């Protein structure tokens, strides 16, 4: 969460880490302006960006199962560590040996 | 572990200019959250979808020949010489979008 | 407990409800028995230690 | 899906003038293709042609026992994917994003590719080329 | 059942000119965002 | 192939004003032919000698 508070004033930048607060707002129309290299002219006429941002991430609300691996992934990993721990000491005991 | 370290430290707190790792298209913004074992991110890029086919040059120059081209993105179009690159078109006469290297071939615009 | 022809180490409870119920214990997809069967007529599931 | 994306010359004998491209594919697994896959030493692959021909006689198909499957991709699609990727080695080298362009001859793509890093501006390229 | 597509590729290919100018495939819609990738940092201990 | 996604990103695309990954010298262009099970490089850079 602070990470998150940082995500504004680091991705400025400009070296990490002496800084800062600015707006996020200004933090995407900057990293906005830069490597999407749409320069001022275009961010002020116009935004809603802002509504096509949050569409953006109105989609990433809701898609998360089950076709959007990295989610798959996820409980992969899950289903990783959870398979090996407990179902591979289900393999070790209950049975093995003659 | 290390790949995730480098991922806040170049993809999380600046931008990175860079392709995917910051996964597909021009990365804008990036987001972390802790899943279970792991981070997660929910990388904001850029997806262009509407392709128009423009012309350049590569330049200009007059009867003197200082050259522009680019700052940073190209062309130089035409209808009449406009200048909103990447990502969409197109913006109005110069006036900062222009660094002044060398001349070259293609002789007076100037490619 | 010490049931018929199977040892074990158990916490019965009077759980509900999911069986044979005629013949008389309830395995888990392993060797293990979770667990009820025996006792008259109840269900007394077990645990593991 | 990481390698295409965008957007290809698109593959015509001459790439730039005059660099000669060996990368051209022949028409398809183009020529330099051609000699990493004639001089490595495989005695695989059989789809309908090498199971009978090994019948007329590498035992993926006869002990089974194990078996090799095939990989996703036809050759002639690999070699799609990177003949546009030499499509875009041009434009998308220029850059200025990645990807959102463009269509530049090969040449002038490596004496600007050549102007960045070996930092030699534009005098030296111009005189002289050869190069 | 209904088997043997053959999807590839296929890229919105530009074509290039031959003189002084150059054409040059520029877009018109943002569309942003997406999520992406878990990268998993440790086990269970 | 996590790695050659990083090679075909940065040293094919652009250019990429970094050393080896793009082998030995101060690269200009790379090209990308399928080999057998995997990618392969043909970088051509400089060397000033």
């Amino acid at each position: 969460s602070s990470l998150l508070g940082s995500i504004a004033g680091v991705g400025w930048t400009a070296g990490l880490s002496s800084f800062a607060a600015i707006p996020f707002a200004q933090s995407i129309f900057y990293r906005l302006n830069g490597v999407g290299i749409t320069q001022q002219v275009l961010s002020e006429n116009q935004k809603l960006i802002a509504n096509k941002f949050n569409q953006a991430l109105g989609a990433m609300q809701t898609g998360f199962t089950t076709t959007n691996e990295a989610f798959q992934k996820v409980q992969d990993a899950v289903n990783n560590n959870a398979q090996a721990l407990s179902k591979l000491a289900s393999e070790l005991s209950n049975t093995f040996g003659a | 572990a290390q790949l995730a370290k480098d991922k806040v430290n170049e993809c999380v707190k600046a931008q990175s200019k860079r392709s995917g790792f910051c996964g597909q298209g021009t990365h804008i913004v990036s987001f972390v959250v802790n899943a279970p074992n792991g981070l997660y991110f929910m990388h904001v890029g850029y997806y262009p979808s509407n392709h128009i086919e423009v012309v350049s040059a590569y330049g200009l120059c007059d009867a003197a020949n200082p050259t522009n081209c680019i700052a940073p993105v190209n062309g130089y179009f035409i209808k009449t010489n406009n200048t909103r690159i990447v990502d969409e078109w197109s913006y109005t006469g110069s006036s900062f979008y222009a660094p002044e290297p060398i001349t070259s071939l293609n002789t007076k615009y100037v490619a | 407990y010490s049931l018929y022809g199977v040892s074990g180490r158990g916490v019965f409870q009077n759980c509900t409800a999911v069986g044979v119920r005629q013949q008389r214990f309830v395995y888990d997809a392993y060797q293990n028995l979770v667990g009820y069967y025996s006792d008259d007529g109840n269900y007394y599931c077990l645990r593991a230690c | 899906a990481s390698v295409k994306s965008s957007q290809s010359s698109p593959i015509i004998p001459g790439f730039g003038g005059d660099f000669n491209l060996t990368l051209l594919e022949p028409v398809a697994r183009s020529a330099i293709e051609d000699l990493l896959f004639d001089k490595v030493t495989i005695a695989d692959p059989g789809y309908m042609q090498g199971y009978d021909d090994c019948m007329q006689q590498i035992c993926a198909q006869y002990v089974a026992g194990y078996k090799v499957l095939p990989p996703l991709m036809d050759v002639n699609m690999e070699a799609a994917y990177t003949s546009s990727l030499l499509g875009s080695i041009a434009g998308v080298g220029w850059t200025a994003g990645l990807s959102s362009f463009a269509a530049i001859p090969f040449a002038q793509s490596i004496f600007y590719r050549l102007n960045g890093v070996g930092i030699t501006q534009q005098v030296l390229s111009e005189n002289q080329k050869l190069i | 059942m209904r088997l043997a597509s053959i999807a590839f590729n296929h890229p919105i290919q530009v074509d290039q000119l031959n003189s002084s100018y150059f054409k040059l495939s520029i877009p018109t819609n943002f569309s942003f965002g997406v999520t992406q990738e878990y990268i998993q940092t440790t086990i269970q201990k």
